[PDB]
DNA sequence: AATGTAGTCTGTTAAAAACACAACATT
DNA sequence: AATGTTGTGTTTTTAACAGACTACATT
Protein backbone atom coordinates (compact mmCIF):
# COMPACT_ATOMS: atom_id res chain seq x y z
CA UNK A 1 0.00 0.00 0.00
CA UNK A 2 3.07 2.23 0.44
CA UNK A 3 4.54 3.60 -2.78
CA UNK A 4 8.16 3.73 -1.55
CA UNK A 5 9.46 0.54 0.06
CA UNK A 6 12.74 -1.31 0.59
CA UNK A 7 13.41 -5.03 0.76
CA UNK A 8 9.79 -8.52 3.65
CA UNK A 9 8.77 -5.16 2.19
CA UNK A 10 9.37 -2.37 4.72
CA UNK A 11 8.43 1.26 3.98
CA UNK A 12 11.13 3.88 3.57
CA UNK A 13 9.87 5.71 6.67
CA UNK A 14 10.99 2.69 8.71
CA UNK A 15 14.51 2.84 7.28
CA UNK A 16 14.70 6.52 8.23
CA UNK A 17 13.32 5.81 11.71
CA UNK A 18 15.97 3.18 12.41
CA UNK A 19 18.74 5.44 11.09
CA UNK A 20 17.92 8.24 13.54
CA UNK A 21 17.58 5.88 16.51
CA UNK A 22 21.08 4.71 15.56
CA UNK A 23 22.18 8.34 15.21
CA UNK A 24 20.86 9.48 18.60
CA UNK A 25 22.64 6.60 20.36
CA UNK A 26 26.01 7.38 18.78
CA UNK A 27 25.84 11.02 19.99
CA UNK A 28 28.33 10.97 22.87
CA UNK A 29 27.21 14.28 24.32
CA UNK A 30 27.60 16.15 21.03
CA UNK A 31 25.16 18.98 20.34
CA UNK A 32 23.03 18.93 17.19
CA UNK A 33 22.30 22.12 15.26
CA UNK A 34 21.67 21.16 11.62
CA UNK A 35 19.90 17.79 11.63
CA UNK A 36 17.42 18.71 8.87
CA UNK A 37 19.97 19.61 6.19
CA UNK A 38 22.03 16.59 7.24
CA UNK A 39 19.07 14.29 6.51
CA UNK A 40 17.82 16.17 3.43
CA UNK A 41 21.24 15.93 1.78
CA UNK A 42 21.32 12.18 2.48
CA UNK A 43 17.98 11.88 0.65
CA UNK A 44 18.26 14.51 -2.14
CA UNK A 45 21.53 13.07 -3.47
CA UNK A 46 20.05 9.60 -4.22
CA UNK A 47 16.65 10.78 -5.51
CA UNK A 48 18.37 13.09 -8.00
CA UNK A 49 20.63 10.17 -8.96
CA UNK A 50 17.56 8.06 -9.74
CA UNK A 51 15.32 10.34 -11.84
CA UNK A 52 18.40 11.42 -13.80
CA UNK A 53 19.08 7.80 -14.70
CA UNK A 54 15.35 7.39 -15.35
CA UNK A 55 15.04 10.33 -17.75
CA UNK A 56 18.56 9.60 -19.06
CA UNK A 57 19.98 13.05 -18.33
CA UNK A 58 16.88 14.92 -19.55
CA UNK A 59 16.75 17.74 -17.01
CA UNK A 60 13.35 18.99 -18.21
CA UNK A 61 11.82 15.52 -17.88
CA UNK A 62 13.40 14.91 -14.47
CA UNK A 63 12.20 18.26 -13.10
CA UNK A 64 8.60 17.72 -14.24
CA UNK A 65 8.75 14.20 -12.80
CA UNK A 66 9.41 15.63 -9.33
CA UNK A 67 7.02 18.58 -9.58
CA UNK A 68 9.74 21.24 -9.20
CA UNK A 69 10.94 24.11 -11.36
CA UNK A 70 13.60 23.28 -13.93
CA UNK A 71 15.91 25.86 -12.38
CA UNK A 72 15.30 24.44 -8.91
CA UNK A 73 16.38 21.07 -10.31
CA UNK A 74 19.45 22.70 -11.89
CA UNK A 75 20.23 24.45 -8.60
CA UNK A 76 20.02 21.26 -6.53
CA UNK A 77 22.20 19.43 -9.05
CA UNK A 78 24.88 22.12 -8.76
CA UNK A 79 24.65 21.77 -4.97
CA UNK A 80 25.50 18.06 -4.81
CA UNK A 81 28.09 18.41 -7.59
CA UNK A 82 26.17 16.63 -10.36
CA UNK A 83 27.16 18.90 -13.27
CA UNK B 1 32.62 42.35 13.68
CA UNK B 2 28.76 42.32 13.81
CA UNK B 3 27.05 39.05 14.79
CA UNK B 4 23.43 37.98 14.80
CA UNK B 5 21.48 37.42 18.02
CA UNK B 6 21.85 33.68 17.45
CA UNK B 7 25.65 33.85 17.17
CA UNK B 8 26.24 36.39 19.95
CA UNK B 9 24.15 34.32 22.36
CA UNK B 10 26.29 31.24 21.73
CA UNK B 11 29.52 33.20 22.24
CA UNK B 12 28.39 34.26 25.73
CA UNK B 13 29.40 32.61 28.99
CA UNK B 14 25.92 31.21 29.68
CA UNK B 15 23.76 31.26 26.53
CA UNK B 16 20.05 31.70 27.27
CA UNK B 17 16.89 31.15 25.24
CA UNK B 18 16.43 33.14 22.04
CA UNK B 19 13.12 34.54 23.31
CA UNK B 20 14.84 35.81 26.46
CA UNK B 21 17.74 37.50 24.65
CA UNK B 22 15.23 39.19 22.36
CA UNK B 23 13.45 40.50 25.45
CA UNK B 24 16.83 41.75 26.69
CA UNK B 25 17.19 43.74 23.47
CA UNK B 26 13.60 44.97 23.83
CA UNK B 27 14.38 46.03 27.41
CA UNK B 28 17.66 47.80 26.46
CA UNK B 29 19.61 45.50 28.81
CA UNK B 30 22.40 45.08 26.21
CA UNK B 31 24.97 47.80 25.53
CA UNK B 32 25.85 48.80 22.90
CA UNK B 33 22.24 48.45 21.73
CA UNK B 34 22.04 46.52 18.46
CA UNK B 35 20.59 48.09 15.33
CA UNK B 36 17.94 46.20 13.36
CA UNK B 37 18.90 45.88 9.68
CA UNK B 38 15.79 44.37 8.14
CA UNK B 39 14.28 41.45 10.03
CA UNK B 40 17.25 40.74 12.32
CA UNK B 41 19.43 42.39 14.95
CA UNK B 42 23.18 42.88 14.49
CA UNK B 43 25.16 42.77 17.74
CA UNK B 44 28.65 44.14 18.21
CA UNK B 45 31.37 41.67 19.25
CA UNK B 46 32.06 43.69 22.41
CA UNK B 47 28.41 43.94 23.46
CA UNK B 48 27.49 42.66 26.93
CA UNK B 49 24.40 42.75 29.17
CA UNK B 50 24.31 45.70 31.57
CA UNK B 51 22.59 44.93 34.88
CA UNK B 52 20.02 47.65 35.55
CA UNK C 1 32.31 7.26 8.26
CA UNK C 2 28.69 7.93 7.31
CA UNK C 3 26.66 9.62 10.02
CA UNK C 4 23.20 8.21 9.15
CA UNK C 5 23.11 4.44 8.67
CA UNK C 6 20.77 1.47 9.10
CA UNK C 7 21.29 -2.09 10.33
CA UNK C 8 20.95 -4.87 7.75
CA UNK C 9 24.31 -7.47 9.93
CA UNK C 10 26.07 -4.62 8.13
CA UNK C 11 25.67 -0.86 8.46
CA UNK C 12 24.29 0.45 5.14
CA UNK C 13 24.03 4.22 4.60
CA UNK C 14 20.55 5.70 4.42
CA UNK C 15 21.29 6.86 0.87
CA UNK C 16 21.33 3.19 -0.13
CA UNK C 17 17.91 2.58 1.42
CA UNK C 18 16.54 5.50 -0.61
CA UNK C 19 18.22 4.34 -3.82
CA UNK C 20 16.75 0.86 -3.39
CA UNK C 21 13.30 2.24 -2.54
CA UNK C 22 13.18 4.26 -5.77
CA UNK C 23 14.48 1.43 -7.95
CA UNK C 24 11.58 -0.56 -6.48
CA UNK C 25 9.24 2.39 -7.06
CA UNK C 26 10.40 2.72 -10.68
CA UNK C 27 9.86 -1.02 -11.22
CA UNK C 28 6.28 -0.74 -9.93
CA UNK C 29 5.71 2.02 -12.52
CA UNK C 30 3.37 0.27 -14.98
CA UNK C 31 3.76 3.09 -17.48
CA UNK C 32 2.16 5.64 -15.16
CA UNK C 33 3.22 9.30 -15.26
CA UNK C 34 4.96 10.73 -12.18
CA UNK C 35 4.30 14.43 -11.57
CA UNK C 36 5.30 15.16 -7.93
CA UNK C 37 7.89 12.54 -6.99
CA UNK C 38 9.68 15.14 -4.84
CA UNK C 39 6.74 15.82 -2.53
CA UNK C 40 6.16 12.05 -2.33
CA UNK C 41 9.75 11.28 -1.29
CA UNK C 42 9.93 14.31 1.03
CA UNK C 43 6.70 13.46 2.86
CA UNK C 44 7.94 9.88 3.35
CA UNK C 45 11.12 11.26 4.97
CA UNK C 46 9.95 14.42 6.82
CA UNK C 47 7.30 12.59 8.86
CA UNK C 48 9.73 10.03 10.41
CA UNK C 49 12.40 12.66 11.15
CA UNK C 50 9.84 14.91 12.84
CA UNK C 51 8.64 12.01 15.01
CA UNK C 52 12.16 11.08 16.09
CA UNK C 53 13.45 14.54 17.03
CA UNK C 54 10.21 15.35 18.84
CA UNK C 55 10.58 12.09 20.76
CA UNK C 56 14.18 12.95 21.63
CA UNK C 57 13.31 16.40 22.99
CA UNK C 58 10.21 14.91 24.69
CA UNK C 59 7.92 17.23 22.77
CA UNK C 60 9.88 20.45 23.37
CA UNK C 61 9.29 22.27 20.09
CA UNK C 62 11.98 24.93 20.61
CA UNK C 63 14.60 22.30 21.43
CA UNK C 64 13.45 20.33 18.38
CA UNK C 65 13.66 23.23 15.93
CA UNK C 66 17.02 24.28 17.38
CA UNK C 67 18.08 20.66 16.82
CA UNK C 68 17.25 20.59 13.08
CA UNK C 69 18.49 24.14 12.51
CA UNK C 70 15.12 25.43 11.29
CA UNK C 71 12.80 28.20 12.42
CA UNK C 72 10.45 27.31 15.27
CA UNK C 73 7.58 28.48 13.07
CA UNK C 74 8.40 26.16 10.18
CA UNK C 75 8.75 23.36 12.71
CA UNK C 76 5.22 24.14 13.89
CA UNK C 77 3.99 24.48 10.30
CA UNK C 78 5.56 21.16 9.31
CA UNK C 79 4.07 19.45 12.36
CA UNK C 80 0.65 20.76 11.31
CA UNK C 81 1.27 19.40 7.79
CA UNK C 82 1.86 15.78 8.84
CA UNK C 83 -0.82 16.15 11.54
CA UNK C 84 1.24 15.96 14.75
CA UNK C 85 -0.67 18.27 17.11
C1' DA D 1 12.55 37.18 40.06
C1' DA D 2 14.39 35.53 35.98
C1' DT D 3 14.13 32.49 32.55
C1' DG D 4 11.75 28.93 29.40
C1' DT D 5 7.86 27.52 26.34
C1' DA D 6 3.64 27.38 23.38
C1' DG D 7 0.81 29.79 20.78
C1' DT D 8 -0.31 33.64 17.84
C1' DC D 9 0.90 37.37 15.53
C1' DT D 10 3.70 40.72 12.71
C1' DG D 11 7.56 42.55 9.34
C1' DT D 12 11.50 41.14 5.98
C1' DT D 13 13.73 38.35 2.53
C1' DA D 14 15.50 34.26 0.27
C1' DA D 15 14.02 30.29 -2.23
C1' DA D 16 11.13 28.84 -5.75
C1' DA D 17 8.45 29.69 -9.13
C1' DA D 18 6.83 31.29 -13.95
C1' DC D 19 8.48 33.06 -18.35
C1' DA D 20 11.19 34.24 -22.01
C1' DC D 21 14.56 32.93 -25.56
C1' DA D 22 18.59 32.31 -28.49
C1' DA D 23 21.53 28.64 -28.65
C1' DC D 24 22.38 23.63 -29.49
C1' DA D 25 20.20 18.81 -29.71
C1' DT D 26 17.26 15.36 -30.76
C1' DT D 27 13.66 13.12 -33.44
C1' DA E 1 13.14 20.22 -41.43
C1' DA E 2 10.65 20.07 -37.57
C1' DT E 3 10.65 19.81 -32.57
C1' DG E 4 12.54 19.33 -27.91
C1' DT E 5 16.35 20.79 -24.48
C1' DT E 6 19.74 23.34 -22.66
C1' DG E 7 21.72 27.50 -20.82
C1' DT E 8 20.60 31.70 -18.62
C1' DG E 9 18.54 35.54 -18.01
C1' DT E 10 14.46 38.17 -16.19
C1' DT E 11 10.15 38.99 -12.98
C1' DT E 12 6.72 37.34 -10.12
C1' DT E 13 5.29 34.32 -6.27
C1' DT E 14 5.80 31.19 -2.35
C1' DA E 15 7.97 29.78 1.97
C1' DA E 16 11.35 30.50 5.37
C1' DC E 17 12.98 33.68 8.33
C1' DA E 18 13.73 36.84 12.85
C1' DG E 19 11.09 38.93 15.93
C1' DA E 20 7.01 40.72 19.16
C1' DC E 21 4.30 39.51 22.94
C1' DT E 22 1.11 37.20 26.15
C1' DA E 23 -0.31 33.59 29.26
C1' DC E 24 1.62 30.00 31.74
C1' DA E 25 5.50 26.85 33.33
C1' DT E 26 10.04 25.95 34.89
C1' DT E 27 14.29 27.20 37.19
Amino acid sequence: SDVLTVSTQKPLRDSVKQALKNYFAQLNGQDVNDLYELVLAEVEQPLLDMVMQYTRGNQTRAALMMGINRGTLRKKLKKYGMN
Amino acid sequence: MYLTLQEWNARQRRPRSLETVRRWVRESRIFPPPVKDGREYLFHESAVKVDL
